[PDB]
């Protein structure tokens, strides 16, 4: 997992600072912030990363302390492929298509659940049509 | 079942729609 070093060769620390400096509140930025921010870098934080700052840091982070959360939302191990097949899952009939409402439910029941209008609105955001090409899908968040 | 994954894609969903 990245440390703080390497996660500034990745991203520009002016920007991690300038972002911190857009949301803060005395001295601190709460981690929905620091998420946001996050995303603004290019970075995908899940549950799992604003659970382990918090448990260490409580809802309101350091400069420091968002920097090493920033760390932890790096996720080098990411690829496209664990992603093709969680939805493969659902693909029984082995089509490679899954419709925007099958989509809906998979992204809107299990995991850090979208809204159903998020969900809605990132399928329609991506294809016109009914069927998504899952693995296309998955080609064009990854990026 | 394969929550892990299902995180990164929700994660990678939001991340794109920021």
């Amino acid at each position: 997992v990245a440390d703080i070093q390497q996660l500034e060769e990745k991203v520009d620390e002016s920007d991690v600072r300038i972002y911190f400096n857009e949301k803060s509140s005395g001295g601190k930025i709460s981690i929905d912030n620091a998420s946001y921010n996050a995303r603004k870098l290019g970075l995908a934080p899940s549950s799992i990363d604003e659970k382990k700052i918090k448990e260490l840091y409580g809802d309101n982070l350091t400069y420091e302390q968002y920097l090493e959360y920033l760390s932890i939302c790096v996720h080098d191990k990411d690829n496209v492929e664990e992603l093709i097949k969680m939805f493969a899952h659902f693909d029984n009939n082995c089509t490679g298509y899954l419709t925007k409402s099958q989509m809906k439910n998979i992204l809107t029941t299990w995991g850090d659940a979208l809204t159903d209008q998020e969900a809605i609105d990132a399928l329609n955001a991506f294809s016109s049509e009914d069927n998504i090409d899952y693995k296309l899908f998955c080609e064009d968040i990854l990026q | 079942k394969n929550i892990p994954s299902l995180l990164r894609v929700q994660a990678h969903i939001r991340k794109k729609m920021v």
